RNA sequence: UUGAAACACGGACCAAGGAGUCUGACAUGCGUGCGAGUCGACGGGUUCUGAAACCUGGGAUGCGCAAGGAAGCUGACGAGC
RNA sequence: UCGUUCGUCUGACUUGGGUAUAGGGGCGAAAGACUAAUCGAACCAUCUAGUAGCUGGUUCCCUCCGAAGUUUCCCUCAGGA
RNA sequence: GUAAGCAGAACUGGCGAUGCGGGAUGAACCGGAAGCCGGGUUACGGUGCCCAACUGCGCGCUAACCUAGAACCCACAAAGG
RNA sequence: GUGAUUUCUGCCCAGUGCUCUGAAUGUCAAAGUGAAGAAAUUCAACCAAGCGCGGGUAAACGGCGGGAGUAACUAUGACUC
RNA sequence: CCGACUUUGUGAAAUGA
RNA sequence: GGGCGGAAGACAUUGUCAGGUGGGGAGUUUGGCUGGGGCGGCCAAUCUGUUAAAAGAUAACGCAGGUGUCCUAAGAUGAGCUCAACGAGAACAGAAAUCUCGUGUGGAACAAAAGGGUAAAAGCUCGUUUGAUUCUGAUUUCCAGUACGAAUACGAACCGUGAAAGCGUGGCCUAUCGAUCCUUUAGAUCUUCGGAGUUUGAAGCUAGAGGUGUCAGAAAAGUUACCACAGGGAUUACUGGCUUGUGGCAGCCAAGCGUUCAUAGCGACGUUGCUUUUUGAUCCUUCGAUGUCGGCUCUUCCUAUCAUUGCGAAGCAGAAUUCACCAAGUGUUGGAUUGUUCACCCACCAAUAGGGAACGUGAGCUGGGUUUAGACCGUCGUGAGACAGGUUAGUUUUACCCU
RNA sequence: AUGUAAA
RNA sequence: AUCAGAGUGGCGCAGCGGAAGCGUGGUGGGCCCAUAACCCACAGGUCCCAGGAUCGAAACCUGGCUCUGAUACCA
């Protein structure tokens, strides 16, 4: 699903549904966050 | 499309365990009468290193 | 568009044959019943397999459509109806010109 | 690739090979068309005749 | 092809092969037979070179002999210029 | 393929044999690369004489008659009525 | 449209579909349309040679030391001297 | 996903996406339920997930502005609207 | 992913009719 | 003690339906015209004027505009009146408020574009109204003499108005709109549901509405530089051909410059040409292929002459320089940067003129550029990908035939 | 927020 | 090159035909020894230009003028 285009980049968000069928569940699977950890989500 | 490499890896053909010189699971002893109701003695021989 | 709530038009009931006073209202489409032939026959081609079997249309200009009045005579209450110019914004019964 | 076109070239020639025909002249022609009014009386006289 | 001797394409040469056919439905024209009829086309009978030929059925098989109506239905009373 | 010149050479090294994965499938240190000179979907047979408003061709003589590139409609403009 | 051997119309004719005589040569310019022949006469165009037919009879103009000039279309030449 | 080590990774959760939460009086099927009817049926109430409502999230996809004036030579603009 | 029915039995309470 | 030992437990799970999600995957689509195509526009339905050549018809992505509406009156009819504007008058009152008289062929108004039409009206004011009605035929415009749209003239009715004749079948006339199938409505105290009935439901007959604007009417998004096929010189990108706007060269007139002097040298405002090394315009040739930039190499040709020879003129004293003629015989270089043509500097030189030969020259080379497939950046795009943006790596085949 | 260079 | 956008108080901006304002700036008093800040009042407009329709326009169509963004590809 990332492959392809002119730059090297996604082209859609990277976090997919959980139940994205097998074949498109790649990336960030059922992902409740992203980004760096800080403070509490870290602990 | 053509199917990925992680669909490829429930097949198992090229992505099964590499497990030709593993020493057997590691585990407890089947539960019996013996550690139920007090204690079994044992002795350790070897402290082996388990490829993998 | 405003249109009279009375109208005195011609009358073609066997039993009146002549002009008398009529009613005026508008014209509604009644309700799709399902037991049509066209609609049994469609949801017999719907079911199973094969999707949409037939057309569906978008391609939309018309902005308007034309009023149909239900006339009826105060005689022997029976409709006739008519088709009027196609018209923005329609009013029956509305506040006379000045 | 221009693709409409339009003349009138050749059709004067086109139209004067079988000749500009005109209809044959009858005698008794036709009354389809005339007045109704006129066409019943016309019929009645012809009923009654002796 | 508007226009080919063409700086348009195909063609080195020779022999042999090589492309509007068969079938079904319909139509007009023409030929044949019979004619308000006409078909014997599925069968049967008979037939000794013939899978042919010849006979038979039909009182209603097809088409025609009557049409207008969605239908229920009704169905041409006799032509003058 | 050949000549000269080049990269690497104790390593994620080179290599034989055995074995596993098969076609919208495999396998990929990723080039749509490789899968028997065949790969942006192998090869073989069949459906199949697939369809083509498009290109090519379309076989004897004489005699007689002899055009059209215009109208209307068409997802119609290399077509058809 | 600056124009175009350009694009689009109106009337007629031609070429396309057509050979033949002339314009050296040319699809539509001029003459003229056609079976195979003998004889005569013409059309367009010509008559010094090429090339059939007068170096014919007349009158003027031109002298180019720029390739004088010399064929409807047609193969230009202008303002100005 | 990025690409040794070094130094550093700023602002944006409004959009797209992912995710968390269910008070209930939004919407949302089959089945089940009630009514009317002679029945077919119709009508009403109800209806899980989903969506909507409310949170979070950028080392998720991504994004990260204009227009005027202003210093005692002039220019410039720390400053202001 | 979600509901009904089926598999699918047993018996107890609270609001419900 | 007839429980192998535990955990969950009638929930999981299974089976069948129901709703939601589902480019993970399947199939398919992704108009036309078009001075190539694309992008733009709509010249696709459609009106007025003009082009249009005094009957009718008549084209272009021709010209100036218009249409998808609006109206219970802006429809019908009857009666009365007369409009735009101007002149002369009346407290506040003036350019302009209201009133009065005179003139007034329409110079106003008539829903909207344009054209035509209308004066006891077709305009304005008032009265009364619903002919903007029913039935089916006919004809005209379009045209195939088909349909639709629109319009016209009768027939058979029922009405409005007016004393009446008359007028009235929408809008003063020319545009203002829509098949089959389907659905929906109205109409008959209608026809059928095929064993006969009652009776819901359904199915028909006639006439409307729901719409197809690509407007005689499919249900429809991209990309391809990884690409394929049938064709096209009906059609682009290069040479060649026509043209010559643009590019280049050259004339004529002479207002002025040239310290005084139109013409030594120039030459404004105007105007006539030539050329075919530019580009534009066109689409005639070539798409069963004519190797597509530049340089290198080599030859030849032109003159619109830079230098070299011989001259004429000058605002030519000399030296130098400028204009012009005859003249293409001879010559026109070495380098830095750029793939470059072009350019621009350095230097020499008598001078470092200008061009053609399929923008000479790839079976002569080269392959730097451009111009496939790998890859990076920036901008764009949700994405696949795009870039007349920059970058880097990327096969240059054959002669032995005729001349 | 702050306070003539003009003594 | 065409085409979208935008011209309104000194400046930046709103304005849906009955029709002109928001912030800031200007002017005159007050407070202060005196300036700002603060308080009370006051005055502002060729609505880019020329039309045309319109009960009636800064707004609605047309022309003219000036600033800004865009799309311009296959060769
Ligand atoms: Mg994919
Ligand atoms: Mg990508
Ligand atoms: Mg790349
Ligand atoms: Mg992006
Ligand atoms: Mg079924
Ligand atoms: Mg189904
Ligand atoms: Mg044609
Ligand atoms: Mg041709
Ligand atoms: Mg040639
Ligand atoms: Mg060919
Ligand atoms: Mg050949
Ligand atoms: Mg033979
Ligand atoms: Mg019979
Ligand atoms: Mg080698
Ligand atoms: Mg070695
Ligand atoms: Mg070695
Ligand atoms: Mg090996
Ligand atoms: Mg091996
Ligand atoms: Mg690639
Ligand atoms: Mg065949
Ligand atoms: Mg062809
Ligand atoms: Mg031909
Ligand atoms: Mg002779
Ligand atoms: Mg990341
Ligand atoms: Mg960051
Ligand atoms: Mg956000
Ligand atoms: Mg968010
Ligand atoms: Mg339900
Ligand atoms: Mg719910
Ligand atoms: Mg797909
Ligand atoms: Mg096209
Ligand atoms: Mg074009
Ligand atoms: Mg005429
Ligand atoms: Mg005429
Ligand atoms: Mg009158
Ligand atoms: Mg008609
Ligand atoms: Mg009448
Ligand atoms: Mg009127
Ligand atoms: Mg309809
Ligand atoms: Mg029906
Ligand atoms: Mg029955
Ligand atoms: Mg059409
Ligand atoms: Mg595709
Ligand atoms: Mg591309
Ligand atoms: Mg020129
Ligand atoms: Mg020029
Ligand atoms: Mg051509
Ligand atoms: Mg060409
Ligand atoms: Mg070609
Ligand atoms: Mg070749
Ligand atoms: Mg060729
Ligand atoms: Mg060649
Ligand atoms: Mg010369
Ligand atoms: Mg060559
Ligand atoms: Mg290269
Ligand atoms: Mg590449
Ligand atoms: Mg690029
Ligand atoms: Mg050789
Ligand atoms: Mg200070
Ligand atoms: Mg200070
Ligand atoms: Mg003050
Ligand atoms: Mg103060
Ligand atoms: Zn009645």
């Amino acid at each position: 699903p990332h492959g392809g285009g002119n730059h090297q980049h996604i082209g859609h968000a990277s976090t997919v549904r959980r139940d994205a069928p097998p074949g498109q569940k790649v990336g960030l699977i059922a992902a409740r966050r992203t980004g760096r950890l800080r403070g509490q989500a870290a602990a | 499309g053509r199917v990925i490499r992680a669909q490829r890896k429930g097949a198992g053909s090229v992505f099964k365990s590499h497990t030709h010189h593993r020493k057997g699971p590691a585990r407890f002893r089947s539960l019996d009468f013996g550690e139920r109701n007090g204690y079994l003695k044992g002795v350790v021989t070897d402290v082996i290193h388990d490829p993998g | 568009v405003n249109v009279p709530k009375t109208k005195k038009t011609y009358c073609k009931n066997k039993e009146c044959k002549k002009h008398t006073l009529h009613k005026v209202t508008q014209y509604k489409k009644g309700k799709d019943s399902l037991s049509a032939q066209g609609k049994r026959r469609y949801d017999r081609k719907q079911s199973g397999y094969g999707g949409q079997t037939k057309p569906v249309f978008h391609k939309k200009a018309k902005t308007t459509k034309k009023i149909v009045l239900k006339l009826q005579c105060q005689s022997c209450k029976h409709y006739s109806q008519r088709a009027i110019k196609r018209c923005k914004h329609f009013e029956i019964g509305g506040d006379k010109k000045g | 690739a221009k693709s409409k076109n339009h003349t009138a070239h050749n059709q004067s020639y086109k139209a004067h090979r079988n000749g500009i025909k005109k209809p044959k002249r009858q005698r008794q022609a036709s009354t389809k068309g005339m007045d109704p009014k006129f066409l019943r009386n016309l019929r009645y006289s012809r009923k009654h005749n002796v």
